[PDB]
C-alpha cells in the first residue's frame, strides 16, 4: 500500500462521482446559502447593541424577530437540500464501488482464491465499504457544514475589523499543518484496523464453516482463545485511534484560542479602542467564541472521515489488481469436442515440482477417455487445465485445433460441463440448483428429465415440495449421494460438448451408480467425455483408459487390451 | 516425441539364446510401462513380456519361464533375454511403450531353425 | 425485533458496563468540568462589555487573556480525559459483546446452522458489532459533550435572566418529544439495514464459496444481478435514514429559534428593558445563538447513535436465544464403548417423515459394526445421533448403560472420533490439522505416527515443508484422497474409545484403502468402531454387518452368514 | 419387541405337501427380510428360503424348485409351502426376521415318513 492524501483520493474518486455532478452542484449552492444565513444571523448583535434597545429607535426590534424566523426558514430549507443531495451522491458512489469490488472479485484467478481466505475478502466487501458509506455520508456532511461556517465567520471578522483577521491569518497555517499531520496518522491506524477486521472475520468464519469439527474434537477453547486475541487487537487499535484524536483536538483548540487571547490583548490597548464602538466588538469577540465550536466539530469528525478515506484508498488499490488473464478473442459457438494435450507440463503456483510432466493426450470427438491412477497422481489437475482454471507452463492444449488461450474464457467455459470432486451446491430450490445459471432457459420438463437421468427423481419425489424443496447451505439437508446426484443432474442438463466427471459416483452405491451409467451410455453416445474414476467398474466401456502415475501417463489402451499386456491396469483390476 | 528402435538378432538355431534390445528415448523411462510384443506371420500381435516401474515383470503363459525382460535406467534401454527357443517362436518382435495404445517399434524379425 | 428505548437498552447494557465504572466516573467528572469551562468562557462578555474596554478601568483587560488561556488549558485536559475514558470503556464493552456473541454462536445446535446462512451470522459479528463500536465511541462522545454544553448554557441563561429561561422551559418538552419520535424511526430503519447487510454478506459469500461453479456454469450475470438488487436495497434504506435525519434537524432548529424570536420580542418591550444593561442582554442573546449549535450536533449524532442502539438491541435478543440443550451432569473419563440403540425413532426438524424408524442396534465394546445400504437410507443419521448432533424422538441411545442425555456434551463428545462424509479441514499446517484442537498435547512423533497409520506420510514427505506445509482454505492445496487421509489421521491420532468412519475411503484408490485397512486392523483391535461403507471390500471382516434400508434395519449378521441366507447383502455382494 | 410364532405341521408322508406359517408382530413387515431355517438332528442351522422387500424370494439349492416362500402384508404373515417332501427334509424349522443375527422363532418340528 502507499497512502496518498485527501485531495489525491478525491482526484481518484472523481471519475466515479462525475455522473452525479448535479447533486453536488445544488448541494454546494445550498451550502453557500446556509453559511450566509449562519453568518448573517450572528451579525445581528451589531445593530441590536449599537442601535440600542432603548438608546435608539426600536424600529430595529420592531422587525428583528421576523428576520430571525425567516432566516431560520431559509437555513432549514437549504440544510435539508444540501444534506439530502450530498447523501444521495455519496450513496450512489458507495453502491458503485461495492458493485465494482464484487465484479472484480468474481473475475480473479482461481490461484488467487487458493492463497486467500474468505474472511478477508468478505471483510473488504462488508467492513471497508461500510466505512466509506458512514464517512462519506455523516462525516462528510459535517465537515462541509462546519467548513462553510468557519469561512463565513472568517469573512465577517475580516469585514468588521481586519486588524484582527490578521491574527486569524497568522494562525490558520499552524492549524492546517497540525490537521494534516494528524490525518496521516489516522489513515495509517485505519488501514491497520481494516487488516485486523479481516482477521476477525476469518476467525468467525472458520468457526462457523467448521462447526461440526469444533464440536466433535472439542475445539471450543482454542477457537475462543483465537477470537479473544483478534478482538482484543481490534479494541487496542481503536484505542490508538482515540488517543490520536483526543490528543489532537485540545492542541488545535489551544492554538485557536491564542487568537482570542490576542484579540483581548489588542483591545486592551488604548490606541486601538475609540476607533470602534462596543457593538462592532460585540460581533468580533462573539465571532471568535463561535468560531472555536466548528473547529472542534471539524477535528472531531476528521477520524471518522479518514476511516473512509483509508477505505477508499484500499479499494482503489484492489480495483487495479490483475484479474484472470483473458487475451483470447475468438468465440466458439459449439466445439466439436476434440481436445488434445500436446506435451504439456504444469507446476502449481509456488510449488517447484511439476504436477504434470509430459502429457500427450488426445480426447477425440464423441469418444470417452477414462483417467485412472492412484490418489495424488494428477487427474483432477488435467481436468482443471481443460477448463483453464490454471494456465500451463509448456506445451499446448488445443480445442478444435486451436490453443485454449486463443478463445474467450466465457466462450471456452461454455463448452465444458464439470462434476467436480468436491461438490458445491447452493441455498436454492433443487430446481434452481439443477438449472443454476440458466433458470430462464430450461423448462421444468427439461429439469425433470435431467433429474431422471441422474437417478435423482425418486428421492426428489419424496421430499417436502419436490423440485421446489430448499436444500441447505451447501446441500446440507441432503445425504451425500443425493448431493452427488444433484450435481450430476446439474451437469447433464446442459448438453455441453465436453463432459468431465471427476469421480462423480464416489458417494453412490453400486445400483445407483449403474443406473446413472446406463443413462450416460445412451445420452452421451456422441459427446466427448472425460471420466476420472477410482472404481474400474465405472470405466470398463471407455474407448481409452489412461493410467496416470506421479503426473505422467504410464499406459494407455482399451479395457480388453490393458487386461492383457499385464501392466499397471491389470494389477489395479486384479486387486479389485 | 518418444521413439524407440530395436537392435535384435536374426536367424538362430532351436534351443539357442537371443537377447533383444530397444533403446527408448524422449520419455520418463523410470515410470512408463514397457512391453515386448511379437507377431507370427498369420497371428495378430501377442503380448510376450511386460515390465513396470518397480521392475515388476510379467510373462505370457505361452513363454513363461524361458524369457526374461529387464531394463537399464542409466542406458534407457529395455532387454528381452530369450532362452531355449522353439520354431513356434519365429515371429516379428516389437517393443512397446506405455500401453497397447502407446508407441511402437519398427520391428525385428527372429527366426528359429 | 421488539424495540426498547435508549434508557431501556442502557439498563440492559449496564451489567456489562458495571465492571468498568471507574472510567465512567472520571469521564463524568471531566465532562462536568468541561461544560463549566465552556459556559464560563462564554460568560466573559458581561464584564468585557459592561466594564467597558475604555469606559471603565482596564483592570479586567489586564488579566483577561491569561484567564482565557488558562481556561483553554483546563478545557483541553478535561476533554482529553473524558474522551479517552469513555472510549476505553466503550471499547471494552464492545469487545465483551463480540466475545459473548462468538461463544453463543459456537454453542448453538447443529439444526440451527442447517437452517441459517453463514452470511447472516457473519454479518452479526462484523457489521452489527462495528455499528455498536462506531456509535458508542464517536456518537456517544459527541452526544454527551453537546448535552453538557447545552445544560451549561441553560444554567447560565436562567442565572442572568430567568424571565427568558421561562421560554426555554416551555420549549424543552417539544424538542424532547420530537427527538423521541425521530429516534424510534431511526431504530426501525437501522434494524432493516442490518437485515439487508446480512443479505449482502450472504450474496458475496455464496459467490466466493461457489466460485468454480460460477465460472464453469457461467453464472456471472445471475450473481451480478443478485448483488445489484441487494446493494441497491442497502442504498435505499440508507437514503431512508438520511431523509428522516435531514427532515428532523431543521424542524428542531426552527422550534429552538422560536425562543430567539421570543427573546427579541420581549426585549422589544419597554417594561422589561431598563431593568438590565446592554450586558446581561448581550450575554443572553449570545447564549441563545450559541445554544442553537449544540442542538444541531445533538440531532446529527442522534441519527448515528440510534444505529448503535439498534445493534445493541439485536445482539441482546440473540444472546438469550436457546443454545444446545445440555442438561446432563455426569462426566465420563473414558467410556468402554458399548453403545446401544434401543428402539429409537428420529425425524429431522421440519420433515414429518422418520429418517430412522425402530433401530435396535448394539455396538459391543471392541467390536466393529458396519452399516451398509443404499444412498439416502440413514447411515450418516445414525452416526449423527451417536454424537448428539440431533436428539431423538423415541427410544434411548445408551453408552455404558446410561442414556446419552445423562452425560455432559463435552464429556460425551470426548469419547467419539469421527471421519465425516464431507471432510472439512482448516487453513493451517498439516500438523495443526492432524492435531487440530490438541496441539499442546500431542508430540510430533505421535503426529507422524498417526500420519503413517493413515498412509499419509509418503505424500507429506514430498510436500514443500513436510508437516509444516500450509494447506489451503479447506485443504484446497491437496488432492481429494489426500484430504481424506489427513482427516483419517486426525481421527486416528486421538485414541478415542468410539471411532466412526463415515465412508472414510471414498476418494482413495484400492491399494491406499487396503493399506489404511491394514493399519486399522492392528490399531483398533480393541476399540468400538462403526464403519459406514459403500465398498464391501472395506467391511468384510466386521464383526457384524448391518443393512439399512429406508431407515429400518433389514438384516444383520456376519459376512459369511449374510452370504448364505441370500438376502439383501448377498445381492449387494453379487453385484460387486 | 418383535416376536414371531410358527404355526406349522407335524408328521406327514413322503411326497406330501405342508404349509408353514409364522405370524410376525411388532415390525416394519413390508421392508425387513424374512427367512426360513431348518435344523436336522445333527446338522447345524441351514437356510432354506428367504424373501425380501420386493418379494424377491431365493431358495437353497438343496430344496430349490419344491418349496415356495411368500408373505401376506395385510395379515403380517410369511408362509412356506412345501411340495414333494422327502425323509431328508425331516427337521426343526424356524422363521427368522432381518438376518441370521436377527430374531428367531421357537421352532416347529416336521417329520416325513
Ligand atoms: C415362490 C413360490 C414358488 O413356487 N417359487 C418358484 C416357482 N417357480 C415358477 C416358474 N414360473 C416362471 C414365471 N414366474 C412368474 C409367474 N409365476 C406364475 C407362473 N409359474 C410357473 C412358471 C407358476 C408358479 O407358481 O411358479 O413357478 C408367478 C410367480 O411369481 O411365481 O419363478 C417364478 O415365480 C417366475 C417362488 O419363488
Ligand atoms: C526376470 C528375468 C527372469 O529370469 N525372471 C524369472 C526367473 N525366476 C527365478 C526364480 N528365483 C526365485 C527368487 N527370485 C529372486 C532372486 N533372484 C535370484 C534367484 N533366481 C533363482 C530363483 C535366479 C534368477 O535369475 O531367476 O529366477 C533374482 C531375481 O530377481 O530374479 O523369480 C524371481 O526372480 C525371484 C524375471 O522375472
Ligand atoms: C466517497 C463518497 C463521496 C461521494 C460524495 C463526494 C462529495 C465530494 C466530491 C467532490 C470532491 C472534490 O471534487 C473535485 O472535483 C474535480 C472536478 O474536476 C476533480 O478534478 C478531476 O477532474 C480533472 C479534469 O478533468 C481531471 O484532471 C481529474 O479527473 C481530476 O483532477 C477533483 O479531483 C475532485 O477532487
Ligand atoms: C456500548 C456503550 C459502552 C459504553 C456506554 C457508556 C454509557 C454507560 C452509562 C449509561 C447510563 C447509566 O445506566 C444506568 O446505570 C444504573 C446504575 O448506575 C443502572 O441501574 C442498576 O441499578 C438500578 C437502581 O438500583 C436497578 O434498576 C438495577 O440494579 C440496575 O438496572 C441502570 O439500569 C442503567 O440505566
Ligand atoms: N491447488 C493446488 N495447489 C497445489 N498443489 C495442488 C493443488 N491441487 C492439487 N495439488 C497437488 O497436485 C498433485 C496432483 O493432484 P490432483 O490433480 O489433485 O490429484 P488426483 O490425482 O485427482 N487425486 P485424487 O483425488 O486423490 O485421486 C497432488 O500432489 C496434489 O496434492
Ligand atoms: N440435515 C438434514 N436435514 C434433513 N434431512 C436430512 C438431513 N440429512 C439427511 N437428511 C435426509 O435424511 C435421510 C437419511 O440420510 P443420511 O443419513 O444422510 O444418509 P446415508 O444413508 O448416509 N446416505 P449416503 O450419505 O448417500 O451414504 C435422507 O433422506 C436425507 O436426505
Ligand atoms: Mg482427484
Ligand atoms: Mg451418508
Amino acid at each position: 500500500d502507499k497512502d496518498l492524501s485527501t485531495w489525491q483520493t478525491f482526484r481518484r474518486l472523481w471519475p466515479t462521482i462525475a455522473p452525479f455532478k448535479a447533486g453536488l452542484i445544488v448541494a454546494g449552492v445550498a451550502l453557500i446559502l446556509n453559511a450566509a444565513s449562519d453568518t448573517f444571523m450572528l451579525s445581528l448583535l451589531k445593530p441590536l447593541l449599537d442601535d440600542g434597545f432603548g438608546k435608539t429607535d426600536r424600529s430595529v426590534l420592531v422587525w428583528m424577530p421576523l428576520v430571525v424566523i425567516g432566516l431560520m426558514i431559509l437555513r432549514g430549507i437549504t440544510s435539508y437540500v444540501s444534506s439530502y443531495c450530498i447523501s444521495w451522491v455519496s450513496g450512489k458512489v458507495v453502491m458503485t464501488m461495492r458493485r465494482r469490488l464484487f465484479g472484480h472479485m468474481m473475475g480473479m484467478p482461481v490461484s488467487f482464491f487458493d492463497k486467500q481466505s474468505t474472511g478477508t475478502l468478505l471483510s473488504r466487501i462488508t467492513y471497508d465499504s461500510e466505512q466509506v458509506a458512514s464517512s462519506s455520508s455523516g462525516a462528510l456532511i459535517t465537515v462541509v457544514r462546519e467548513g462553510a461556517s468557519i469561512i463565513g465567520l472568517f469573512i465577517m471578522m475580516f469585514y468588521y475589523s481586519w486588524q484582527l483577521s490578521i491574527i486569524l491569518i497568522v494562525l490558520a497555517p499552524i492549524v492546517s499543518i497540525a490537521i494534516r499531520v494528524v490525518s496521516k496518522r489516522f489513515r495509517n491506524i485505519s488501514k491497520n484496523m481494516q487488516n485486523t477486521m479481516g482477521q476477525v472475520t476469518t476467525s468467525a468464519e472458520q468457526m462457523l464453516k467448521g462447526h461440526k469439527e469444533v464440536l466433535i474434537f472439542g475445539g471450543q477453547e482454542v477457537e475462543t482463545k483465537r477470537f479473544d486475541k483478534v478482538s482484543n487487537r481490534m479494541r487496542l487499535q481503536g484505542m490508538k485511534m482515540v488517543s490520536a484524536s483526543s490528543i489532537s483536538d485540545p492542541i488545535i483548540q489551544l492554538i485557536a484560542s491564542l487568537a482570542l487571547a490576542f484579540v483581548l490583548y489588542a483591545a486592551s490597548f488604548p490606541s486601538v479602542m475609540d476607533s470602534l464602538t462596543a457593538g462592532t466588538i460585540t460581533v468580533v469577540f462573539s465571532s471568535m467564541i463561535a468560531l472555536m465550536r466548528p473547529l472542534k466539530s471539524l477535528t472531531n469528525v476528521n477520524a471518522q472521515f479518514q476511516r473512509g478515506m483509508a477505505a477508499c484508498q484500499t479499494l482503489f488499490t484492489i480495483l487495479d489488481s490483475e484479474q484472470e488473464k483473458d487475451e483470447g478473442k475468438r468465440v466458439i459457438e459449439r466445439a466439436t469436442g476434440d481436445v488434445e494435450f500436446r506435451n504439456v507440463t504444469f507446476t502449481y503456483p509456488g510449488r517447484d515440482v511439476p504436477a504434470l510432466r509430459n502429457i500427450n493426450l488426445k480426447i477425440p470427438a464423441g469418444k470417452t477417455v477414462a483417467l485412472v491412477g492412484r490418489s495424488g497422481s494428477g487427474k483432477s489437475t488435467i481436468a482443471s487445465l481443460i477448463t483453464r482454471f490454471y494456465d500451463i507452463d509448456e506445451g499446448e492444449i488445443l480445442m478444435d485445433g486451436h490453443d485454449l488461450r486463443e478463445y474467450t474464457l466465457a466462450s471456452l467455459r461454455n463448452q465444458v460441463a464439470l462434476v467436480s470432486q468436491n461438490v458445491h451446491l447452493f441455498n436454492d430450490t433443487v430446481a434452481n440448483n439443477i438449472a443454476y445459471a440458466r433458470t430462464e432457459q430450461y423448462s421444468r420438463e427439461q429439469i425433470e428429465e435431467a433429474a431422471r437421468m441422474a437417478y435423482a427423481m425418486d428421492f426428489i419425489n419424496k421430499m417436502d415440495n419436490g423440485l421446489d424443496t430448499v436444500i441447505g447451505e451447501n446441500g446440507v439437508l441432503l445425504s451425500g449421494g443425493q448431493r452427488q446426484r444433484i450435481a450430476i443432474a446439474r451437469a447433464l442438463l446442459r448438453d455441453s460438448p465436453i463432459l468431465i466427471l471427476d469421480e462423480a459416483t464416489s458417494a453412490l452405491d453400486t445400483e445407483s451408480e449403474r443406473a446413472i451409467q446406463a443413462a450416460l451410455d445412451e445420452l452421451q453416445k456422441n459427446r466427448t467425455s472425460l471420466v476420472i474414476a477410482h472404481r474400474l467398474s465405472t470405466i470398463e466401456k471407455a474407448d481409452e483408459i489412461v493410467v496416470v502415475e506421479d503426473g505422467v501417463i504410464v499406459e494407455r489402451g482399451t479395457h480388453n487390451d490393458l487386461l492383457e499386456h499385464r501392466g499397471v491396469y491389470a494389477q489395479l483390476h486384479k486387486m479389485q | 516425441q518418444m521413439q524407440l528402435v530395436e537392435s535384435g538378432g536374426g536367424l538362430v538355431q532351436a534351443g539357442g539364446s537371443l537377447r533383444l534390445s530397444c533403446a527408448v528415448s524422449g520419455s520418463i523411462f523410470s515410470i512408463i510401462t514397457l512391453a515386448w510384443y511379437r507377431q507370427a506371420p498369420g497371428k495378430p500381435r501377442e503380448n510376450v513380456a511386460t515390465i513396470t516401474r518397480g521392475s515388476r515383470t510379467s510373462y505370457a503363459d505361452s513363454v513363461k519361464g524361458r524369457f526374461c525382460i529387464s531394463k537399464d535406467n542409466a542406458k534407457s534401454t529395455v532387454y528381452l533375454q530369450m532362452n531355449k527357443l522353439k520354431p513356434e517362436d519365429t515371429a516379428d518382435y516389437y517393443c512397446n511403450a506405455e500401453g497397447p495404445a502407446g508407441y511402437w517399434g519398427q520391428g525385428t524379425p527372429v527366426t528359429v531353425s
